[PDB]
């Protein structure tokens, strides 16, 4: 994206902070209860009935681990989104059959979780530059479709 | 909200769209899957080859759903219940390509309607696809 | 459309925001011009400045709407009449920029209300700041 | 932009058949009445009242020509559609205050004039090639705001 490196030395500095796991299970629950068409994907994941249905089903749980764990790889390789996620790219547009605009939806859910976690920490101009990181993760990730 | 001159417009227009109305559906989505590739995410069940025969079907499916809408203008949320609740807790479709598909069929429309296609028509019929969105819509959340 | 459980929700909350939400309108709208910096493009009169009065004042008055939405949450195309005409015919705001405020709204919120702000409270105030957006919007055209 | 050669020559052989004239004055005014909140940075130009009252607007025509001719002169830097466009990226920034927004408005508004005027020249695979220069367009004219 376009990352000053004060940018770039906030989010890691926060992003240090976080427990990617809880984070991820987070990100991912609040998704599927804010924007309930994205339960399309999850059929086998079972009960997704009702908020704490979603929020505390392990495998809800567990794939809010991996997706945060690839964005935290992401994180790494700032320079180099779409080339760090273009296997991922390939894989949700082929196989999976994802609609990019899932990408943001995700983005945003996950700033408000960093605002709820970190309260006042979470500064105007810190969510600035996390806001360009979620955009540019999407970003990567839709890069692949076709 | 459509005033009185916009169901009239878009009842003018529609009008004469007539027995084309199914091939109009058909070359709209044929268009938005070229346009918006990502709108192709919802149907990887269909043959998306240019003419295919699940196309042509499911275009006639979206016109005569216009036409019906056009007939229930003033009773819009009424007349697509059906197709609400199909959209809302079936099929699931993100609100963003609702969008898309609308600037598809004007585009359509506009290609083939030269004399009816003005300016207060597009408007018209901009602010009738923007109403028939919100409709299918309304009980995703 | 707003159940009656987003109905509790959102007067839960915003009964929370109580005095500070002049504070947390201001907050928001700082977010908002830091993150998405095509909506001061709206705002070429105002000294954008940290800790700006304009931006102060101007946040009290977009609090003092919602304070008034939450209100009259069962009658808002009502109570917000005059809001939408204003925005409508005056400020003539493209309909993009509210889902971009809402979002900063939403952040603002979370950042506050740690305890109030579940999964199940964050889903009624979005559906919440979409309807109000809805209500400023509905007579643009 | 990302522009395959066939796309490219699409896009080039179609636009030398373009009255610029007329399409740009059509493009413009279709903007103001499809979009009537456009009409905020127009209110010098005079009646903008009634579709009639736009489309007859001499001063909205005149513009319509001068958007257009810019535009037409993008076409020609394909390959560089940002230093193309910098300078009059910072001007509607800076000095005009127009939202990004109604760039991607107006390249929507000027694919259903080309298509209108083209019927059935104006094919699919000739679509998808505008909708890729409307966009490149205005994310050109958007990318020096600040
Ligand atoms: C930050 C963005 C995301 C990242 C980094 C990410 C990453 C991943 C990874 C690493 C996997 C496992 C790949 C494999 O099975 O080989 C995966 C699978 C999957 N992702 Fe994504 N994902 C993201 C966003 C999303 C969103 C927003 C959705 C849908 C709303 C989604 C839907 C899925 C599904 C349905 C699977 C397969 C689940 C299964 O095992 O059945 N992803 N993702
Ligand atoms: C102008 C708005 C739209 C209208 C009037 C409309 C209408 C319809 C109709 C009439 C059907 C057939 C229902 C049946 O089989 O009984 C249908 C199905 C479907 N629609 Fe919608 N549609 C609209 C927008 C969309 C959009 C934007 C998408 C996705 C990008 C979409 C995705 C689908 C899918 C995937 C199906 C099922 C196709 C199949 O499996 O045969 N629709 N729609
Ligand atoms: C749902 C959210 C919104 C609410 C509740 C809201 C409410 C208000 C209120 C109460 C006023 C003051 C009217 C008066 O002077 O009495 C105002 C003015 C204004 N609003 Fe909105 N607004 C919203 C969204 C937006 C957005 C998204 C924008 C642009 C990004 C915007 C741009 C403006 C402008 C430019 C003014 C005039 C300010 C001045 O010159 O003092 N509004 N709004
Ligand atoms: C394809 C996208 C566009 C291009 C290439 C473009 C280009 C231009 C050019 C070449 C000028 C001449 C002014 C000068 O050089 O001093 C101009 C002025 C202007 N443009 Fe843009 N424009 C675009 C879109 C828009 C849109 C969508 C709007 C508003 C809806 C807008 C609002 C204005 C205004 C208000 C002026 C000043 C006119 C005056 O001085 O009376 N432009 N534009």
């Amino acid at each position: 994206v376009h990352l000053t490196p004060e940018e770039k030395s906030a989010v890691t500095a926060l992003w240090g902070k976080v427990n990617v796991d809880e984070v991820g299970g987070e990100a991912l629950g609040r998704l599927l209860v804010v924007y309930p068409w994205t339960q399309r994907f999850f059929e086998s994941f079972g009960d997704l009935s009702t908020p704490d249905a979603v929020m505390g089903n392990p495998k809800v749980k567990a794939h809010g681990k991996k997706v945060l764990g690839a964005f935290s790889d992401g994180l790494a390789h700032l320079d180099n989104l779409k080339g760090t996620f273009a296997t991922l790219s390939e894989l949700h547009c082929d196989k999976l059959h994802v609609d990019p605009e899932n990408f943001r939806l995700l983005g945003n859910v996950l700033v408000c979780v960093l605002a709820h976690h970190f309260g006042k920490e979470f500064t105007p101009p810190v969510q600035a530059a996390y806001q360009k990181v979620v955009a540019g993760v999407a970003n990567a990730l839709a890069h692949k479709y076709h | 909200m459509l005033s009185p001159a916009d169901k009239t417009n878009v009842k003018a227009a529609w009008g004469k769209v007539g027995a084309h109305a199914g091939e109009y559906g058909a070359e709209a989505l044929e268009r938005m899957f070229l346009s918006f590739p990502t709108t192709k995410t919802y149907f990887p069940h269909f043959d998306l080859s240019h003419g295919s025969a699940q196309v042509k079907g499911h275009g006639k499916k979206v016109a005569d759903a216009l036409t019906n809408a056009v007939a229930h203008v003033d009773d819009m949320p009424n007349a697509l219940s059906a197709l609400s609740d199909l959209h809302a807790h079936k099929l699931r479709v993100d609100p963003v390509n609702f969008k898309l598909l609308s600037h598809c069929l004007l585009v359509t429309l506009a290609a083939h309607l030269p004399a009816e296609f003005t300016p207060a028509v597009h408007a018209s019929l901009d602010k009738f696809l923007a109403s028939v969105s919100t409709v299918l819509t309304s009980k995703a959340r």
